[PDB]
């Protein structure tokens, strides 16, 4: 049955995913990007491990009255993987996005034509 | 799309053309009183003449 679940989870999905507003949409796209993200390295449960151990007074997940999150300066792989996740993204963007006419500009008219009144 | 002028080339076809006027909406049809008002004439005429 787990993989009749899981074909049951794809069909689900599939009838979800077939432009209606910018609100919907911002969210359509984010979620796509975290679809393709990979987060747990070996730095978060080292982070969570190391200075818990030692937390005298306040927390380290604390944030109602934290000072330190201001001053986060990451390292080079993170930033690295920010620069060829957009790049790819735009690439992918560029990827996608591409007689009864005289001119290259009449004919894009006449198929504007052709799609608004063709039904009437 | 005009039937008047256009800056640029712009090639329309004439269906297109043709399905921007308000023809159809203005019907064409006579009046009754037509009838019976030729007939009457037409009555008339030829008891004149006879």
């Amino acid at each position: 049955i787990e993989e009749s679940e899981k074909w049951d989870q794809r069909l689900r999905k599939k009838k979800q995913t077939i432009f209606s507003d910018y609100h919907s949409q911002a969210s359509k796209d984010y979620n796509r990007g975290i679809r393709d993200l990979k987060p747990d390295y070996e730095k978060y449960d080292k982070d969570k491990k190391e200075e818990k151990s030692k937390s005298r007074s306040v927390a380290l997940y604390d944030e109602a009255e934290r000072l330190d999150w201001v001053s986060n300066k990451p390292d080079k792989e993170h930033v690295e993987r920010l620069v060829e996740s957009i790049k790819k993204q735009d690439q992918r963007r560029l990827k996608n996005t591409k007689i009864t006419f005289i001119n290259e500009r009449n004919r894009k008219f006449n198929l504007k034509l052709q799609r608004f009144y063709s039904k009437y | 799309i005009s039937n008047w002028k256009n800056p640029k080339g712009y090639t329309i076809p004439l269906d297109k053309r043709l399905a921007a006027d308000g023809r159809g909406l203005n019907d064409v049809e006579i009046n009754d009183g037509f009838a019976k008002f030729s007939e009457a004439l037409y009555t008339v005429e030829r008891q004149a003449r006879e």
